């Protein structure tokens, strides 16, 4: 039989990892940003900046390996970052 | 919500919600892993799907 | 006489291997590549959640040191 060309799917780049992994990356993304906000904004906090909009932006920059504007300065913040 | 005084009740309740979701993740991760390897050990056949 | 002519070896090759259901090249020909499953990289998730819980325990004992000071 003559070989014919098969068109790949448009989301075929997502194939080296299984779909069960791509779900857990999003769950791990939300989980770190919630914990990093709680562990930074305690009751005596100084001059802290890690709000929830900064904490989602810090975790997004860390996964893409593109750097960050600001870093954690508290020890419990450096643990959850590392 | 009944007693707005003694403000510590909202903060402690926030911790129980966060520890709830983290317990649910390791529940799902251990669940999906325990399912996936059980498909893996079975011997493959040309006539069986 | 049959052993030196290779007739006893030709008969054993026929009934054992040619009548075999799966050959050596039969299982060798089938290859496939698979995506990574969760069970491979499951340990990194276990380090991650355990890294989260230790950060909360440090935050408790630091505030207790701040209250004493
Ligand atoms: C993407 C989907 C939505 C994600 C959030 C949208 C943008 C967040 C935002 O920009 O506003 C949220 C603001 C923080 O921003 P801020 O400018 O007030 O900084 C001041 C921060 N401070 C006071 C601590 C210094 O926090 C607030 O007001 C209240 C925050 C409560 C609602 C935020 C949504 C929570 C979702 C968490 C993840 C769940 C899955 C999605
Ligand atoms: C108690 C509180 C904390 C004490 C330290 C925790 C345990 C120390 C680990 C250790 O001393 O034992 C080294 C182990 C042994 O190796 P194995 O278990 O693989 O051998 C198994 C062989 N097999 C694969 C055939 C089954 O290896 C491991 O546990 C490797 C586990 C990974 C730990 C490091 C990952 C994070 C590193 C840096 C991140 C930033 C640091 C924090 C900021």
């Amino acid at each position: 039989k003559k070989p014919q060309k098969s068109k790949p799917g448009v989301f075929s780049f997502l194939d080296p990892l299984a779909y069960e992994i791509w779900m857990c990356i999003v769950f791990a993304y939300i989980g770190v940003s919630v914990v990093l906000f709680l562990v930074s904004r305690f009751s005596p906090y100084s001059t802290n900046e890690f709000g929830i909009f900064n904490s989602l932006w810090f975790s997004l920059g860390a996964f893409m390996q593109q750097g960050c504007d600001i870093s954690p300065r508290s020890l419990s913040g450096r643990i959850v970052g590392g | 919500h009944i007693r707005p005084h003694r403000t510590i009740l909202a903060f402690v309740s926030g911790i129980f919600f966060i520890l709830s979701g983290l317990s649910l993740v390791v529940g799902l991760v251990l669940y999906i892993s325990s399912i996936n390897d059980e498909m893996l050990n079975r011997t493959k056949d040309a006539e069986t799907y | 006489k049959l052993s030196e002519q290779g007739v006893l070896d030709k008969l054993k090759n026929k009934w054992w291997y040619d009548k075999g259901e799966c050959g050596a090249k039969d299982s060798g020909s089938k290859e496939k590549t698979s995506a990574l499953s969760l069970s491979n990289v499951a340990g990194v998730f276990y380090i991650l959640v355990g890294g989260l819980g230790l950060a909360m325990l440090v935050a408790l004992i630091e505030f207790c040191y701040k209250s004493r000071a």
